[PDB]
């Protein structure tokens, strides 16, 4: 109060069903996510730091390990 | 009682409301 007006950022912690996939480009990250109401067309890829399940995330590779980069992790 | 998963879809902007 009585300070900046505000007029930037409304980030929200959308409910999350489950991670999709998962794909990198440019050098970022970015998680396919299904969102609750929203029509499963109105897909969109959120960046990982944003994403505030990362039990959600440890789900999706927990299935395709025990053979994934097959090495520590 | 424990919080469910949540991830922000980087909504931003402003809800139109009514």
């Amino acid at each position: 109060h009585m300070v900046e007006e505000v007029l930037e950022e409304e980030e929200e912690e959308y409910v999350v069903e489950k991670v999709l996939d998962r794909r990198v480009v440019k050098g970022k990250v970015e998680y396919l996510l299904k969102w609750k109401g929203f029509s499963d067309e109105d897909n969109t890829w959120e960046p990982e730091e944003n994403l505030d399940c990362p039990d959600l995330i440890a789900e999706f590779l927990q299935s395709q390990k025990t053979a994934h980069e097959t090495d520590k992790s | 009682a424990r919080t469910k998963q949540t991830a922000r879809k980087s909504t931003g902007g402003k809800a139109p409301g009514g």
